[PDB]
């Protein structure tokens, strides 16, 4: 349908599309397809001023899916996701993301569960989300 | 040969009223403003 529609000159659907894709192919533990599409959808929204807010939550997905590859090469593409949209630092989960890392860093399950236990508090948790922090936590 | 007075020692000011419960009160108001507009965005 999205190759379709790409044909068809339509867009504003491929790129949800694609998203949807991305949220299905995770879940079946395929990080590098999720990956890929995450951040292609990140890029083509972020010169777009209504969607540009929201890319946030893109660069977040594709962090959290890049979190399970390595903690080294997470950091780096923390930073690097950083590095390229400054103000995603604004948004909490850059700050929640470092807690949790620092938590790990010494297999301190206490901190990140009452980060996790926080963040749910304050706003619900997507089950896709709360899934992938379950399997950070099995690491 | 009775112990004559003494002084007053001094007045060491001590208050306290009723702010326990009423700032407890005051701000459970503020973190529900706080979720609200959380879930707005």
């Amino acid at each position: 349908s999205a190759d379709y529609y790409k044909g068809e000159e339509s867009n504003s659907s491929a790129n949800k599309c694609l998203l949807k894709v991305a949220g299905y192919a995770a879940q079946l533990e395929q990080y590098q397809k999720a990956i890929d599409i995450y951040e292609q959808v990140g890029t083509s929204a972020m010169d777009s001023p209504l969607l540009k807010y929201s890319a946030k939550d893109y660069f977040f997905k594709a962090a959290l899916c890049h979190f399970c590859i390595d903690m080294l090469n997470a950091k780096l593409a923390v930073q690097k996701y950083e590095e390229l949209f400054p103000a995603f630092s604004d948004s909490r989960e850059c700050k929640l993301m470092k807690k949790l890392l620092e938590a790990h860093e010494e297999q301190n399950v206490d901190s990140y569960t009452e980060s996790v236990k926080e963040y749910d508090s304050i706003s619900r948790l997507d089950q896709w989300l709360t899934t992938m922090l379950l399997r950070i936590k099995k690491t | 040969s009775m112990a004559e007075d003494a002084d007053m020692r001094n007045e060491l000011e001590e208050m306290q009223r009723r702010a326990d419960q009423l700032a407890d009160e005051s701000l459970e108001s503020t973190r529900r403003m706080l979720q609200l507009v959380e879930e707005s965005k």
